[PDB]
Order: C-alpha cells, then sequence, then structure tokens
C-alpha cells in the first residue's frame, strides 16, 4: 500500500498457502514413492551366448 | 429500480473423489471405474469356439 501515511507491505497467507499445498503433494502422487524388485534377469554378461 | 443476475452450476448430494495433478484429492459430481475387477466366473463359449 502507498497511502498518505506512507508505505507498507503484507503477505497474504491465504493465496500463498493454496499454491504450496498443490505443489507439495503432486510429486508423490505422479510418481510412486517406491516399488520393490528382487531376483530379475542378469543385465550383464562376460561372453557371447 | 435494479435487478441482480447471477450465473452458476449444478451440484449433487454426495460426489466422488478423483486423483488429479494439482490437487491430491478432490470431489466431483460424477465418476466411473476404469478397471474391471468383477468376474462372472464362467467362460462364455461365444464367439470364440471353446
Ligand atoms: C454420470 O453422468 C453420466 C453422463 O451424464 C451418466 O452415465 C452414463 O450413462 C449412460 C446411460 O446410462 C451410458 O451410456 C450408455 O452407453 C451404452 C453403450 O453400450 C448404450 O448401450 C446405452 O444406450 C447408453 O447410451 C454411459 O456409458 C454412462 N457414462 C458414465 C460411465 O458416466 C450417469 O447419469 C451418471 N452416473 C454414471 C452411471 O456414471
Amino acid at each position: 500500500h502507498q497511502n498518505s501515511e506512507g508505505t507498507g507491505q503484507a503477505a497474504d497467507l491465504k493465496s500463498t498457502q493454496a499454491a504450496i499445498d498443490q505443489i507439495n503433494g503432486k510429486l508423490n502422487r505422479v510418481i510412486e514413492k517406491t516399488n520393490e524388485k528382487f531376483h530379475q534377469i542378469e543385465k550383464e554378461f562376460s561372453e557371447v551366448e | 429500480s435494479t435487478a441482480t443476475l447471477c450465473l452458476g452450476h449444478h451440484a449433487v448430494p454426495n460426489g466422488t473423489l478423483v486423483k488429479t495433478i494439482t490437487d491430491d484429492q478432490i470431489e466431483v459430481t460424477n465418476a466411473t471405474e476404469l478397471v474391471q475387477s468383477s468376474s462372472t466366473g464362467k467362460i462364455c463359449n461365444n464367439p470364440h469356439r471353446i
């Protein structure tokens, strides 16, 4: 604000919060926090087959 | 001497939740299952000759 009393600044927590909420949760949603796998296929060899 | 005109949308008693990008969970006015989970338990002989 730039009133006759001078200048001043104030952040609106409401608006700011809405953005943060949407941002935070998204990442984990899109990608699965984790997935397990154990015995698989040899992804390497030393000779020709 | 004045009139008020407004716009708006519909609503339902109890909506359903859905997974969206922006919001982790939000309710809509209608949903639908995209994953077949039930099963008759019987093999239908047609069309494929079984
Ligand atoms: C949600 O809103 C939708 C749309 O207003 C409604 O569901 C839809 O209901 C119609 C008719 O019951 C379904 O269409 C049907 O398609 C078959 C295709 O084989 C056809 O044989 C029928 O003659 C009819 O046209 C449509 O699939 C369905 N869509 C969905 C899944 O929403 C309904 O009013 C509300 N609740 C439901 C059922 O989701």
